[PDB]
């Protein structure tokens, strides 16, 4: 899922 | 510079999302926390000497909301950190069970908590909200605050002193600041071509970073400068886990695979696929033993082996 994403600025 | 090519297995407790796992002071114990909101204690000989059927945490404490990132206390034993999607930083007594401190300034999820090796009391954190925030635990309120223009995906305080810290930021660069002074970095590394997900110090002069861009870097923080760049593995998404000692560099990726660097060679010397993607890794010290984690809650006991 996207609980671990990466945020990207 | 090695004499290794492969991973082995010695141990393993079959599984979801482990987001840290680490070894106490003596690396004696070792603890797992993320996404089901616990964090539980293992006795790494335990693990290690006894068959899997027997294998059980020695401490289980429930959480509030999901985790992040856990740090032992470097100098009370018993201590361990915590960083929740909340924002909250949690300081933990693994013999009460109880919380001992609960910051809960940060206004969004906290990435990374880190407890400094030299000023054991002092403890950083990092979140989505773009503060970097330094605690004590003599104190209920944040002792040092540093506003930045992005999201903050790992900080890390340097091995030898407590007034150095490096901040992994979503711009894709490495703040490195000095406590004392912190109007500006004392240098910004730049390099990675997307978020800094991770900062973990081999010595007190060489910084490693991992990146979404599928790499990890080397740096050197007394003189500024890039040293190395490592790739092999697959990473352009999730926080797939660092962890670095005086030689070695490991990581996880999103084909469920460990990776394991010399830091002097900048293809991979071996890796380990298990079976998704890696989620935490740690090394025991300068051995070569490490516990690794996915994303399935699968934990494995790992030692690179010729």
């Amino acid at each position: 899922e996207e609980i671990r994403r990466v945020p990207e600025f | 510079f090695t004499r290794y090519s492969r991973l082995r297995v010695i141990a393993e407790i079959r599984h979801n999302i482990v987001s840290s796992i680490e070894f106490d002071r003596d690396d004696e114990l070792f603890a797992t926390a993320g996404v089901s909101r616990c964090i539980k204690v293992f006795d790494f000989s335990s693990v290690v000497n006894e068959p899997a059927d027997m294998q059980c945490p020695i401490v289980e404490m429930s959480t509030r909301s999901k985790l992040s990132c856990l740090s032992w206390n470097k100098h009370e034993k018993n201590h361990i950190a915590s960083s929740d999607y909340e924002g909250i930083v949690t300081v933990w007594d693994v013999t009460t069970r109880q919380s001992l401190m609960e910051y809960e300034e940060h206004e969004k999820r906290a990435w990374s908590v880190d407890f400094s090796r030299t000023e054991p009391s002092m403890l950083v954190s990092g979140s989505d909200d773009c503060k970097v925030k330094v605690w004590c635990t003599r104190q209920e309120a944040s002792v040092i605050n540093i506003d930045m223009k992005a999201n903050i995906c790992c900080v890390k305080y340097n091995p030898g002193s407590s007034n150095y810290i490096a901040v992994g930021s979503a711009d894709h660069h490495i703040h490195y600041y000095d406590l004392r002074n912190i109007s500006q970095p004392l240098h910004v590394f730049s390099g990675h071509k997307k978020a800094v997900s991770y900062v973990k110090f081999l010595s007190n002069n060489e910084l490693a970073s991992a990146s979404t861009d599928s790499t990890l870097r080397l740096w050197d923080v007394k003189d500024n400068l890039p040293v190395r760049t490592f790739r092999g593995h697959t990473n352009e998404k999730n926080f797939v886990g660092l962890t670095v000692n005086s030689e070695y560099l490991a990581c996880g990726s999103e084909t469920n695979e460990v990776y394991v660097y010399h830091k002097e060679i900048t293809r991979p010397v071996t890796s380990h696929r298990f079976g998704y993607f890696i989620s935490a890794v740690c090394w025991k010290s300068d051995s070569p033993t490490m516990l690794t984690a996915n994303s399935q809650g699968t934990i494995k006991v790992l030692v690179l082996a010729a």
